[PDB]
């Protein structure tokens, strides 16, 4: 009955680490009141990207939540693995969205300051952002073998 | 702690500053001001931004000084007294010192002024903590020391004044000011990156430790500049002792302190900037505006940060003087020379 | 059983704590105490052959309760937020004092979303949900309804503070006012799903309202 | 604002006083204390005095018909004060119907007007109609004379929680048996809702903005669950105010009755201003937290017609 | 049997939450009053406003003493902590944000009469959570007692 | 019997507003009774007949 | 049994929270003192407010203590706990506030003479916690049974 | 466990001690730092660290009165109301001790200058002792209504 | 038997993924030289970010392992065995990310005045990834013995 | 008696020692630092430490007296008081040192310019063993109500 | 205890890694920072980070012979020696790592002004590793007698 705590353990993080990138994304885009060519195009892409790690949690979190039933074998000992499956992703997401935020936060004024910047910004991001993937991805081949 | 940053006292004077930072003048205004020679229209476009407020209750009529005095005692005083009634926390204490840290060069000036035989109830364009009739007469006609322990003490919280006024006191540096002036410069440096160390990891604090240390590099140049042919002793407080974890070294920025005009600590602290190791006083004094006007865009593009408030500071305090050194230079109809020749305000 | 009176004394020695951390502190324990309960805490641990490990229990239908809690202190802690850059602004120009309240309404939503699932946890009068382990077995239940109770609120507290951050960025809406606060208030809104859509997949999550057996 | 062809909305005026005095016979000495207002209008009408007087002195109209409703409201509610889960299930479907007809009749004139505001109208009112229409006519269909069925069921928002999760939808336990074929064929028009109302946005304009419009796209879908979602704020302050008023009031009527004599008398009358006081504390303090309706009335209610502007015209229209 | 700490950790909370909000908003009231007396009466509404937030806990306690009789049971135990818990950090978390927001909206409010409004309706917002959680506290505590 | 009786004797009784008032500013006082019937017919509260729920106690 | 801490809980922490709010209110006193001798007096109502918090709790351990004999009961030592604790919270969330309310009251009233009733009104509010608290604690006790 | 109310004993001696010794010692601090800038009002000044001083005298007392009164062995009944009494006269002496020297520092710096506010500092001062006296007070009537020792 | 193990294969990426976290984190902070035209040092700056972005592989291949590993069935040596094994590739993965990112901050912060400095941090960041890529060399080796456990 | 029945004998003498080494430090960094301005305070300095010193010697001749009733084995009730005995003294020497040093340092700096506090001094100085007088006294009383262990 | 001697061969690279992660760091950030200044000192001041980047391989070798010496039956005595010898070369290293590199930065900021210390900060940051290797042999020897299988 302790498998609960792994599902509920991805969302739990990678919601508060998407709110925590996209608040730290989102308070970027103040300075310097240049929107007439490409604004606001160009910082939505880092907003975006820290927005889309939730749903690999609550996709992990919903596909957990529906693999628990009494009707298989989970006793003894099934519902170990889903709390560092779960944990994993969790962690992988809120640490991923922590610095998704603050290389959002530069690299929205980066976008601002030259117009083909963006790529290394978004080179930046992409490896930022593949931390999220893995874990969800071995969340998903932890989840998968699950009972 | 990096990747987030939020505080519950801090938020009053993040928001405080939020308001007047957008009322916060840029280069474009600066040079689409320098470049028209006519008051009105000088006065007209500066009339519609954050310091035009207090020009648009009492405008100008043929530039006078007195206006610039009178608007900026009033925006400073508005915008610099207002909250520090409503702060509370440790950022009421950390904004307090770094008033302090003006306030302490303010009151040796005062005292200096006081017996220079100067008016003791006149106070300049300059950032104050405190009111220009309150604490400042009573320290500035003060002479004696026991005074301006009391003055210090008396306020709430204590300054970095106090703890510099038995070195001056005991006549362990020199009976100038300069050598007393030097030390009280470089003592507010020194309790900014105190206070600063204390309270540094609570946000990122990126561009506010390479801004303090370019400040620092660009006071200890002008204080080997200001020290040559001066007679400046080594052995005595007189000499700029700061560390920084910039391109430069604690030992190179002492030995730069002193009058020797070392090029190759400004060489190998920075190729791109302004400041490289030429000794032209012009170009060293203008390059320092723009050089200490940038690293701000940085921390204001941030929220719940004590980095964005402390350059806020910097940044109205450089406004306030290129706007009164334009204004002088506006109201004779003559040529703008540090307007012109920097491009940064 | 006796794992009931620990949570609740460490619920509400845990609560007081971090509650009088960040206002004024008037009582507060030793950092020694971290360091010696967790010294003896895993000291115990290692010896003998014996292995540690929790217990299975619900003990415990409050965190629908503390979620609701979770999603009103994260509402409380972006309106400070927002009010401070409203104050913040005041009378420095003449501009609208309800134009920040659409990140309010978020906020105020904030405080409803798990509040809305206190009332939908019933279960038809859940004073127990189902057969438990109380005085029987198969009580993956309750023990799983604080892990979604807690893990809502702390989403819709998570959301309520980041549409917080974005209301209160979105307040001066620049920091030079040479063109529209529209774009903060696109990456303000665009945040306000996530507290709807991790509502619903926390209720989705938690099941439907079964009888108390 | 104040345009032309005025008022700045007809739903403004019954839905606020109506929706004002939903949150509270606690109202009588409301209605009593807004009565003073009739007669003293024209002597009140020029005082220039106090900052909070001169804004309730301006909306008399608008206070005085939601004091006048607010007697109605309160002696209407204060079903049963005794449990908390019966009134609840009726508070909630009262004021699931109740925004839900302020929400329709509001996005009605906002559809009927076409005046951003170009396209989201016309192919909209399909999922939201049909999850309100099917939670409204459900609710409406399970409050009819009755019964062999359940209880505590569904009683709204839960019945939309059970709709999208099956396709031959037979939750419980409040439901419409004639038929569950309203589930599946307002899953389908919800599916197909989905393209028709964004595919219809580009094509208007053609004879950044894709940002705008796909924010505009989802603002309706966000914009429904979230009146839906926060139209439980009438029924939980009335909900909080009538056990906020009984059990502070329940302490003292029981005391003051016990006592018997010459001395009962001065005890029960003395204890009778503690009652009084915290009866009409209740509802000025009720009515001083009945304050979201402005905001709400001014964001719903401006949001689908097109500020303090409104407002202020909301009380200068019953004044010319 | 322990749910002597749900009703009293509503008290607690709420009693902390309103001191600490008023506390911040006679600060910013006693501070605002010092430039003119007349505005008084316009800057009382902070402290009013934080001060409404100690009668949810009063009538939750209140009802949680009701509600708390002499049967011993572990369920009966734990949903008076809930909705003490709930309601003492809904009350503290709303007089903590009342506090900053009557001060600051005391204080902006002094010198320009525009931001009445903001101020007014942003410290009015912090009451529907502590209404709420006082509605979940008496929907809790309502079905603490039906002889198990 | 039913509650939808009072809203079919509102709606079918009532004229809809069409007209009765003035020529200036109909709409406004036209709207207004619409929607004060709309909170009167709204305005049961039965709170009984299968969902009476409070028995014990 | 165990309620002797929680007696001895509310009178420690009414007594702390009376000594931390007295400990403000006469440094502001102290500081608003130096300004006129008249003012001492008008200033001397918020330790006198203060003071009062420390008779709830300290009657509230008084008369719990008189209900401690030999037979006792474990059901009979949880009340007094959670009364005790909210009494002793509340009291210390009131004197917290009163000191905070005293000090900015008696810095407010020592510019202007004439904020003396909108510092003892603001401040006299502020009291109502530890009545509650204590009234929570007197009914908490008033429904304990098996102890005596 | 016999023997365990030796704790409440010694608590509340250790707690108005320590009480006692930082008022004495916040006193004493602000009456040395105002003694350098008016020497004439040090006798006036001094009352404070003397009157803080003696708030360790109830506990004391009341450590020695139920050390008085305590034998080898005791039951399980009076360590829990003697804890509770100990504990609840420490903490009131302590939070009066601590009060009393902020009190007592304030009231020397703000004496320091003006001569009439000592009788407001003494005034102010003289309440704090009344946490101290309502904790030995409550600690001798729990004390007082303890039994069998033995 | 207890089934304990299973956090070994997230406790890998978690320091692994934070190291690159906050690797990317503090070397994407800093600003740099614009101009008209590139130098090509735009290039050269985002060596810090894709060299500790191997961290996250190198712990999600140990991860992998560990997770087909661990097994539908648990038991005491592929458990006990596969523990530990993430600990010490995420503990060395974090502090040469935790350099790395202090190493991206001085080298784009250096790279503004002369871009010259890369050669030297390209040799330090290669010398830094030696401590990640011998715990992950560790963690292959811990868990080439965890098959065919009993 | 189950254990921990030899910590209050030095519970006493590490507070007390500690408290008069802290004592003796303020006082003797107040008297070297107040000594080279003027020298007449240099004999005058030595009456904090030589009265800080009988606290120690009160906590000593407590640890010796608790050490020579304590032998191989304790007693059942000897484990509370003697904690709470030793507790009580320690914290009570700790506080009345460190109570001490800092009224002692901030008297022998302000009594440099001109002796007129030496009285005050040492009048709080003569009166600030009372807190060590009475936890020894507290002390005495319950390692006299401890005695017969066995 | 039980098999969890996995934590001794994982804590002593990751106490090396760490400790030659957080030399590596400070001596890449004054490396970076010293070759703005001239580039001929660059290819000089690169010793440090590959010198202290040579102690993890002594952490690493010992977690890999622990990792190969791993039994399955645990005895109480039996799995102790891992530990200690994991903990001593990860202290040892992480002590060698933090010394090296406030040497390194101490060496390349003497060497950044005028370079003459370059032998001098070489010889003094070289017998820094003499404690690693110290602690790499006694881990050596207490990990080689871990294997008793008794």
């Amino acid at each position: 009955f302790f498998g609960f705590a792994g599902c509920a353990a991805a969302m739990v993080l990678s919601c508060l680490g998407a709110a925590i990138g996209t608040a730290k994304s989102g308070i970027g885009i103040a300075g310097i009141g240049t929107f007439k060519p490409e604004l606001i195009m160009k910082s939505l892409i880092p907003v975006v990207m820290s927005g889309i790690l939730a749903i690999y949690g609550l996709v992990v979190a919903v596909l957990i939540a529906g693999n628990l039933s009494p009707t298989e074998d989970y006793t003894l000992f099934n519902g170990f693995m889903h709390l560092s499956c779960g944990l994993c992703v969790g962690f992988a997401c809120l640490s991923s969205g922590y610095a998704i935020g603050m290389v959002g936060d530069v690299g929205v004024r980066k976008y601002m300051h030259q117009p083909r910047l963006f790529v290394g910004i978004v080179l930046i991001l992409i490896f930022s952002e593949v931390l999220g993937l893995y874990g969800m991805i071995v969340a998903l081949i932890l989840n998968t073998r699950g009972s | 702690m990096e990747g987030v940053y939020f505080n519950i006292d801090n938020g009053f004077i993040e928001g405080v500053v939020r308001g007047y930072r957008n009322g916060l003048l840029s280069n474009n205004q600066y040079i689409n001001l320098t470049q028209c020679d006519t008051l009105e229209d000088l006065k007209l476009q500066l009339s519609s931004t954050d310091y035009g407020n207090f020009l648009s209750s009492v405008s100008s009529e043929s530039l006078t000084t007195s206006l610039i005095q009178e608007y900026a005692s009033s925006k400073l005083y508005h915008e610099f007294n207002y909250i520090r009634d409503q702060s509370s926390g440790s950022t009421r204490k950390f904004m307090d010192y770094i008033t302090y840290g003006y306030m302490i060069d303010n009151v040796a000036l005062m005292i200096t002024g006081t017996i220079h035989d100067r008016d003791k109830g006149e106070i300049l364009q300059r950032c104050h903590p405190l009111g220009w009739f309150d604490t400042l007469p009573t320290l500035s006609v003060a002479t004696d020391l026991e005074s301006l322990y009391e003055t210090v003490l008396v306020d709430t919280p204590l300054a970095p004044y106090f703890k510099n006024c038995f070195d001056t006191a005991e006549e362990l540096d020199d009976m100038n000011i300069e050598i007393i002036r030097n030390k009280l410069y470089k003592a507010y440096l020194e309790d900014f990156y105190n206070f600063v160390t204390e309270e540094i990891p609570e946000p990122a604090k990126e561009c506010m430790q390479t801004l303090l240390g370019f400040e620092a590099d660009r006071r200890s140049i002008n204080i080997a500049l200001n020290s040559l042919q001066s007679s400046d002793i080594d052995p005595d407080l007189k000499s700029d002792l700061l560390p920084n974890i910039g391109k430069l070294y604690p030992l190179a920025t002492f030995h730069l302190a002193q009058a020797q005009d070392f090029e190759g600590v400004r060489a190998a602290l920075a190729n791109v900037y302004e400041y490289r190791g030429f000794l032209e006083t012009g170009n060293l004094e203008d390059h320092f505006y723009q050089l200490e006007m940038e690293l701000c865009r940085d921390a204001f593009t941030q929220q719940f940060a004590i980095s964005t408030v402390w350059a806020w500071m910097k940044s109205k305090e450089q406004e306030v003087r290129n706007i009164t050194w334009i204004a002088e230079c506006i109201a004779q109809n003559q040529r703008e020379r540090i307007n012109n020749y920097i491009s940064v305000y | 059983m006796n794992k009931e009176s620990k949570d609740d004394d460490m619920s509400l020695g845990k609560f007081s704590f971090s509650h009088f951390l960040y206002y004024l502190v008037l009582i507060v324990v030793i950092v020694y105490g971290l360091y010696k309960l967790f010294t003896g805490h895993g000291s115990d641990i290692n010896f003998g052959k014996f292995l540690l490990r929790t217990s299975p229990y619900m003990w415990a239908n409050l965190g629908i309760a503390l979620c609701v809690g979770l999603s009103v202190v994260g509402a409380a802690w972006g309106i400070f937020i927002t009010g401070s850059s409203m104050i913040g602004a005041g009378v420095r120009a003449p501009r609208i004092t309800t134009k920040n309240l659409i990140s309010i309404i978020f906020c105020e939503v904030v405080a409803i979303y798990g509040l809305i699932i206190a009332i939908v946890f019933s279960s038809k009068l859940t004073v127990a949900t189902a057969e438990n382990m109380y005085s029987k077995s198969n009580l993956y239940t309750g023990y799983s309804l604080f892990w979604a109770g807690i893990t809502v609120g702390a989403s819709n507290l998570i959301c309520g503070i980041a549409v917080g951050i974005t209301g209160a960025t979105a307040a001066i809406s620049d920091a030079a006012d040479s063109a529209l606060f529209v774009k903060i208030l696109v990456i303000e809104i665009f945040g306000s799903i996530l507290g709807l859509l991790g509502l619903i997949v926390g209720l989705l999550m938690a099941g439907k309202a079964s009888e108390f057996q | 604002a104040q345009y032309r062809e005025i008022n700045a909305g007809l739903p403004t005026i019954v839905t606020f006083p109506f929706m004002f005095a939903i949150m509270f016979g606690h109202g009588f000495l409301m209605t009593l204390a807004a009565l003073s207002l009739v007669l003293n209008e024209k002597k009140i009408n020029k005082m220039k005095r106090g900052e909070i007087f001169d804004m309730a002195f301006t909306g008399r109209y608008i206070i005085l018909l939601m004091g006048v409703f607010s007697m109605y409201t309160g002696f209407l509610y204060n079903g049963t004060e005794n449990a908390l889960l019966f009134s609840n299930s009726y508070k909630m479907k009262l004021s699931i119907l109740m925004g839900f007809i302020h929400m329709t009749y509001s996005y009605f004139f906002s559809l009927a007007n076409h005046l951003d505001i170009i396209g989201n109208f016309i192919p909209g009112l399909l999922f939201m109609q049909g999850i309100f229409g099917y939670l409204s006519v459900c609710i409406v269909y399970k409050w009819a004379v009755d019964w062999v069925k359940d209880g505590k069921p569904a009683p709204g928002l839960l019945n939309m929680l059970i709709n999208m999760f099956l396709s031959p939808g037979t939750i419980d336990d409040e439901l419409y048996p004639h038929q569950a074929k309203v589930q599946v064929f307002l899953l389908l028009m919800a599916l197909v809702c989905i393209p028709w109302l964004l595919l219809v946005k580009p094509l208007h304009f053609k004879f950044d903005i894709m940002i705008h419009q796909v924010i505009h796209t989802i603002e309706f879908c966000l914009n429904c669950v979230s009146h839906t979602a926060s139209y439980l704020r009438l029924w939980a302050l009335s909900l909080a105010h009538a056990q906020l008023s009984s059990v502070l009031w329940t302490m003292t009527i029981q005391i003051a009755f016990g006592f018997r004599g010459f001395v009962g008398v001065f005890m029960t009358v003395a204890l009778f201003a503690m009652w009084f006081a915290l009866t009409c504390a209740v509802l000025v303090l009720m009515e001083g937290t009945s304050a979201m309706l402005h905001s709400l009335r001014l964001h719903w209610v401006e949001s689908m017609s097109k500020p303090y502007e409104p407002f202020a015209f909301e009380y200068k229209d019953m004044e010319v | 049997f322990f749910g002597a700490i749900g009703c009293a950790s509503a008290i607690i909370f709420t009693s902390l939450g309103a001191a600490y909000g008023t506390a911040k908003s006679g600060v910013g009231i006693c501070a605002t009053c010092v430039l003119r007396p007349d505005l008084l009466f316009k800057n009382i509404v902070p402290v009013i406003m934080a001060g409404i937030i100690a009668i949810y806990g009063l009538v939750v306690s209140v009802l949680v003493c009701y509600s708390l009789g002499q049967k011993q049971a572990l369920y009966t135990g734990f949903i008076q902590l809930g909705a003490g818990l709930s309601v003492g950090l809904s009350g503290l978390a709303a007089g903590f944000a009342i506090g900053i927001v009557g001060d600051a909206g005391v204080r902006g409010s002094s010198q320009q009469p525009r931001l009445f409004v903001g101020m007014i309706l942003i410290l009015i917002f912090a009451e529907v959570l502590g209404l709420y959680g006082l509605i979940v506290a008496l929907l809790l505590n309502s079905r603490a007692t039906q002889d198990v | 019997y039913t509650v939808v009786g009072v809203f079919i004797v509102v709606s079918a009784m009532s004229v809809l507003f069409w007209i009765m008032a003035p020529k200036n500013n109909q709409a406004v006082w036209r709207s207004t009774v619409i929607l004060t019937l709309a909170m009167m017919f709204l305005m049961w509260a039965i709170t009984f007949l299968c969902q009476l729920h409070p028995l014990v106690a």
